[PDB]
């Protein structure tokens, strides 16, 4: 067999990410499912292409489904871009280059935020994993991981080296200490999610989920535990949704500050930052309005900071858009206009401008200047074909049709139709025709780039599936409305011929190659073959759980293959209706399936974003082409077999051409590093008048200890005796250190008094023959404090319980009753006291 | 759902509820759209014939066939607030409680961890604010704010003294945390707290067996004093 | 006496006499504890095609 790889991928223009702009209105950088494209927004056409490599359908090309683009940043001073995946791994581009630099792993799902710091040295980045981990670019690693947030980081601000704060999607907003890797302050930033986050000076805005929008100042250096962010005032925006990003971006010649809250639904909100003399004049006024109404002084101050934030902002102008917007940014700052670009769910870019002069602009709508639209669809495609020539492609969606040249990869035309559903070719390429799902049937000729006839009423219903014969003069259209109806081709217009009335709603037609077989699809999971030349019925092909939703004959017209919505592709012989086999083909509902002409084998695309190659003698599974993001919906073949077309739910539309120590050995060598240390300072103290601890960061006890603590109780009186003499010398030197330090000798008291008696017992004999003076010190001052830290805890413990013994003794007196008599005392006394119940044998 | 009849049905939050009052004396609250019940109010014990809903539910009156009326206000805002409120509160307290820890303020840090109850960081605190007063129980300002410490914070910490004791690993914090209290602390007081003597008898068994060690410990220590003497000689 | 089951549920005490409340556990403390929990009970029209 001979493999397929993904020759082409186009259509897409602006994918699930955000946009970044780039000075030469300049151009514009943004996602592209797994690719990033860079677009001069003047010219509006595609300036460079970055794809990593690895195409789709190689050998050596990976199991699963590309890691889209979710975030791109770019540093403009040193030309990097740092692009995001929704699988947590980021790579370093080089502009010039058009070339992966670094690539960095450290984050379990998708990177929601890349920030370049000032110098462009360090990068920041927060995932959806709710981790920050700061990268460093010259030395190729992550420096340390903030991990306090207990979900999707939303956004963040690192102006500085010295602090972070950082906002996420459980609602907290934390300050922290780059330098020590630590959370300082947490506050609750709204009472759900908190999504937005932008910094200006001393000024900090954040926004929730509903219109509320918070004002903190931001007070770095107040160091008093706590108020470096304090909640200043609230104001409400328009727009009731979420808002998901808000930027700042200051005029030099006037220093005027204006940001955005990009709302989740189609409208962007700037607003106006009001200077310190605006606001002096301001607030003076209002005292002298609302002094004028007769409000006490303490009300107008009360009010005064309850209408704080009207103070410093001044909604500015909304720039509402014909689609939901997915990104935005800010392009150029000037006193007479000011700029944005933005980037819709719909696959678009729009460029907006806003004239304005001093306080409020001077248009009442923002004005459209630049968009890119002709190199994609809004909508997903439904269905495609390939011209006989097998050099123009047909794209049919919800209310355009645009045509491409599979070579240059660029639209030649766009048609406005209705809610197109099918689409094919009529011989010689020149024509196109539609069903649209308002039962109209549309016909288009491309070198008028008109549309010629539209037969409103060609169906009652949805017209859901669209057939040609081989000949072309007659046209096989099947509906929603339960009848299927034949057309004919009389110099161009289409004159109905007949109708044929079933039972249930039609989902597909297809005519066989010969034109002998008419194969329909119902509702009911039937498929019924009937003979074109009489439309007599012929076979009625049963098995399918659910409705079956595409069909296909092979190019002898001697097997069909059925592919249903159970995930079960269903092979059947035309002779007798036999079914060859099924396939559990695909994890979801199967779209189309198509044979490969002048063989068995066939393709099958399902929503689950994979297209698979069969053979259709050997009923195998050949290849699996994982490339679509998201649900396939259509699948055209070429008349030669060269290459294959899919369209899915992305908004793209890809070509696929044919091509060890044991314990007491582990303790002696722990005393021989830490008393050679410990021997080396005191002679070096005497005088006055190693690589291991230091990178463990421990003294020479805390080592020795650490070792002891290890060691296996069952393995320690074992591991003991194994050492030679000359070592336990060296272990009552370690113990006479350890008594100094007071605080590790009672922290692990118990644990010294058994090693060092188990010591002296086992080698009394010979301990007591050497004559050494300074070992007889040793023992001495080992003994006198080993002594007072066993009597200290027990004075505590006979303290304690004869305390204990009188609290319990006054309370019996004053709540105990008491009889003389002493029989009814002992009976009283056996109800009261405790009872235990144990098994006996 | 209803045990009995329904004898009243009233739409309340506009179209999401509706309440429906029963001759069983209960009074249901349900989603219309998945038609469950959300709540239920039982302020009778004889069934209804009368419900008034007014501000599309938000005061709701209902009257028993014995004559109680139940005036129902909705507080699902006014709870969600203080649970807002106090959110907000228990986060500060929780960071001002790592910044203690980090710093080593344990007096402070102290007091954090008996208000939010974290039995691991209360017993960190007293740990290493043990180890530095190795180098009159604790130090001056701990000490103080031990004695401070009202009934219910004392049985609290009691309680985790008890558990601590239980352990030979942890006792040492335990004993002295106990003798903190008992110098600290009018005994007289101690023993009127009800519940504080069934912790104590606890306590007394456990501190007994760590009496009967470490006394052992001490006895084998003498050990040394036969080596010295062999050396003597 | 015998240290048992915490009395409140936010809180987890152990034989050993640790306690630990869920709130200041760290989440990958809270999965090694519920993962030490494990082992010892085991012990113990228009819409199909579009």
């Amino acid at each position: 067999y001979q493999r397929f790889e993904q020759a082409a991928a186009f259509g897409v223009i602006a994918s699930n990410a955000n946009c970044v702009w780039i000075p030469a209105p300049g151009q514009l950088i943004t996602s592209a499912l797994e690719d990033v494209n860079i677009w001069d927004i003047k010219t509006g056409d595609l300036v460079s292409k970055l794809s990593d490599g690895l195409p789709p359908g190689a050998s050596d090309a990976r199991g699963a489904k590309p890691a889209e683009c979710t975030y791109l940043e770019a540093h403009k001073d040193t030309d990097l871009l740092a692009v995001g995946y929704a699988d947590g791994v980021i790579k370093v581009w080089d502009l010039m280059s058009k070339t992966v630099l670094l690539n960095f792993n450290g984050h379990k799902a998708a990177i929601t935020l890349l920030q370049f710091d000032g110098t462009g040295t360090r990068l920041i980045s927060g995932s959806k994993d709710s981790n920050i981990i700061v990268w460093d670019l010259v030395g190729e690693v992550g420096l340390y991981k903030l991990r306090s947030h207990k979900d999707s980081i939303t956004g963040f601000w690192c102006q500085g080296e010295d602090w972070l704060i950082s906002t996420s999607k459980d609602g907290m907003i934390k300050l922290w200490d780059l330098k020590t890797h630590q959370c300082i302050e947490t506050h609750i930033a709204h009472t759900g999610e908190c999504w937005g986050l932008a910094v200006k000076d001393d000024l900090l805005i954040t926004t929730g989920t509903d219109s509320q929008v918070k004002i903190w100042k931001l007070d770095i250096e107040n160091d008093k535990m706590g108020g470096k962010l304090t909640e200043m005032g609230i104001f409400e925006k328009q727009s009731k949704q979420r808002g998901l990003k808000i930027e700042f971006i200051t005029n030099s010649s006037d220093k005027t500050s204006f940001f955005y809250i990009q709302n989740a639904d189609k409208t962007i909100e700037t607003f106006r930052i009001r200077k310190e003399e605006e606001i002096a004049r301001g607030l003076k006024k209002r005292e002298k309005r609302l002094k004028e109404k007769g409000l006490t002084e303490e009300e107008i101050a009360k009010s005064i900071k309850e209408s704080y934030s009207s103070f410093i902002l001044h909604p500015f102008q909304t720039i509402r858009s014909l689609y939901k917007i997915k990104s935005a940014s800010w392009t150029t700052v000037s006193s007479s206009k000011l700029e944005l670009v933005l980037t819709t769910s719909s696959n678009t870019i729009e460029y907006y401008s806003i004239p304005y002069e001093k306080r409020d602009p001077t248009s009442p709508a923002p004005l459209k200047t630049h968009t890119i639209e002709l190199q994609g669809q809004r909508t997903d495609v439904r269905s495609i074909d390939i011209s006989d020539d097998n050099k123009l492609l047909a794209t049919a969606s919800n209310g355009s049709l645009k045509i491409w040249n599979i070579k240059t990869h660029k639209c030649i035309r766009t048609f406005e139709c209705g809610y197109a559903l099918t689409c094919k070719f009529l011989p010689g390429g020149l024509l196109v025709i539609l069903g649209t799902r308002n039962g109209e049937l549309q016909l288009f000729d491309l070198a008028s780039s008109s549309l010629l006839d539209t037969i409103e009423d060609a169906h009652d219903a949805a017209i859901w599936s669209l057939d040609l014969t081989s000949d072309g003069k007659r046209l096989v259209t099947g509906s929603a409305d339960k009848t299927v109806k034949f057309w004919d081709f009389k110099v161009l217009k289409l004159h109905h011929d007949t109708t044929l009335e079933l039972t249930d709603d039609i989902l597909c037609v297809r005519v066989s190659p010969d034109d002998r077989y008419l194969a329909i699809s119902l509702l009911d999971n039937t498929v019924k073959v009937f003979f074109l030349d009489s439309m007599k019925f012929y076979l009625s092909l049963y098995g399918h759980k659910l409705p079956v939703l595409s069909i296909d004959i092979s190019f002898d017209s001697k097997m069909i293959i059925t592919s249903s919505a159970d995930k079960n592709i269903k092979i059947w012989g035309l002779d007798f209706g036999d079914c060859h086999k099924s396939l559990f083909a695909h994890q979801d509902s199967i779209m189309n399936v198509k044979f490969l002409p002048q063989s068995h084998n066939f393709f099958s695309c399902s929503k689950d974003a994979v297209v698979k190659y069969w053979d259709g003698e050997k009923f195998e599974c050949i290849q699996k082409l994982y490339a679509h993001q998201s649900e396939v919906w259509a699948l055209a073949v070429a008349t030669d077999g060269g290459f294959v077309v899919s369209s899915s739910h992305d908004h793209s539309i890809r070509i696929w051409e044919e091509t060890s120590l044991k314990a007491g050995e582990r303790l002696m060598e722990a005393l021989d590093l830490g008393i050679a240390e410990i021997e080396g300072l005191e002679a070096y103290n005497r005088d006055m008048k190693n690589a291991v601890l230091i990178a463990v960061n421990k003294t020479p006890e805390q080592y020795i200890m650490d070792t002891l603590l290890r060691i296996r109780m069952s393995q320690l009186e074992d591991a003991l005796m194994v050492m030679p003499f000359s070592y336990v010398l060296k272990f009552l030197k370690f113990i006479d250190t350890v008594m100094q330090n007071k605080t590790l000798l009672h922290s692990h008291l118990p644990l010294i008094c058994k090693n060092l008696f188990f010591i002296i017992k086992f080698n009394h004999k010979e301990l007591v023959s050497q004559k050494n003076e300074e070992l007889k010190l040793q023992i001495n001052r080992v003994k006198t404090e080993l002594r007072s830290a066993l009597k200290s805890t027990e004075d505590d413990l006979g303290f304690n319980v004869q305390g204990l013994k009188f609290v319990k003794q006054q309370w019996n007196l004053r709540h105990n009753y008491e009889f003389v008599d002493e029989y009814d005392q002992q009976e009283k006394e056996s109800n009261s006291a405790r009872k235990r119940v144990f098994g006996t044998v | 759902g209803h045990t009995n009849a329904v004898q009243r049905c009233s739409f309340i939050n506009k179209q999401k509820q509706l309440i429906s009052c029963g001759a069983d004396g209960l009074i249901k609250i349900w989603d219309c759209s998945s038609g469950e019940c959300l709540k239920t109010l039982d302020g009778h014990n004889n069934r209804l014939w009368a419900l008034s809903t007014m501000n599309d539910g938000d005061m709701i009156v209902s009257a028993d066939a014995d004559g109680v009326f139940q005036f129902w206000k909705d507080c699902t805002e006014q709870e969600i607030e203080e649970e807002q409120e106090k959110a907000k509160l228990q986060v500060e307290q929780e960071q001002s409680l790592q910044n203690y820890m980090s710093k080593g303020d344990w007096t402070n840090a102290f007091l954090l961890a008996m208000t939010l109850d974290h039995p691991m960081r209360l017993f960190n605190v007293l740990k290493r604010a043990l180890g530095e007063s190795r180098s009159v129980i604790f130090n001056e300002e701990l000490d103080q704010a031990i004695s401070i410490l009202n009934d219910e914070q004392l049985i609290l910490l009691m309680k985790r003294c008890r558990d601590w004791n239980t352990n030979a690993k942890t006792h040492t914090i335990a004993q002295r945390t106990i003798r903190c209290i008992l110098m600290h602390h009018n005994i007289a007081k101690l023993s009127e707290i009800p519940g504080m003597v069934k912790i104590v008898d606890a306590i007394i068994p456990y501190t007994q067996r760590h009496f009967t060690r470490v006394d052992n410990l001490v006895e084998q220590s003498y050990i040394l004093d036969y080596a010295l003497v062999e050396m003597d000689k | 006496y015998n240290v048992g089951k915490a009395e409140k549920d936010g809180e987890i005490r152990l034989k050993n006499g640790v306690a630990m409340s869920k709130e200041e556990l760290t989440r990958e403390d809270k999965n090694r504890l519920r993962r030490a929990l494990k082992r010892k009970r085991s012990k113990a029209s228009t819409n199909i095609k579009l």
